[PDB]
């Protein structure tokens, strides 16, 4: 701001899922989790699965 | 309020022969703390191992 101040407004959060090439592909270069594919399990981007 | 551990130090296998000055060559311990699971690979002997 014009005031040298920092202020968040949140993170990306990233969705690894734990089984991939599961994943159904819909329209354009997105995927949607399905059966045999696991749950997005949701985390930081610092580090672990992602 | 954890609970106190009790480990073993060996010395085996040190020569003092007046090498310089103090000198360490190799240190290990039987401790590991928890990780997380980072990637899973295959070895060319057939086991599977994590890491």
């Amino acid at each position: 701001y014009s005031n040298e101040q920092e202020q968040v407004l949140g993170q990306i959060v990233l969705a690894n899922f734990a089984n991939n090439e599961g994943l159904a592909s819909q329209g354009d270069n997105v995927w949607a989790a399905t059966q045999a594919s696991g749950v997005a399990l949701l985390g930081t981007a610092g580090s672990g699965n992602f | 309020g954890a609970t106190a551990a009790t480990f073993s130090l060996s010395f085996l296998n040190s020569m003092q022969q007046n090498t310089g000055a103090n000198n360490i060559v190799a240190t290990n311990q039987n401790g590991y703390k928890p990780g997380d699971l980072v990637s899973y690979q295959i070895n060319n002997d057939g086991t599977v191992v994590g890491n």
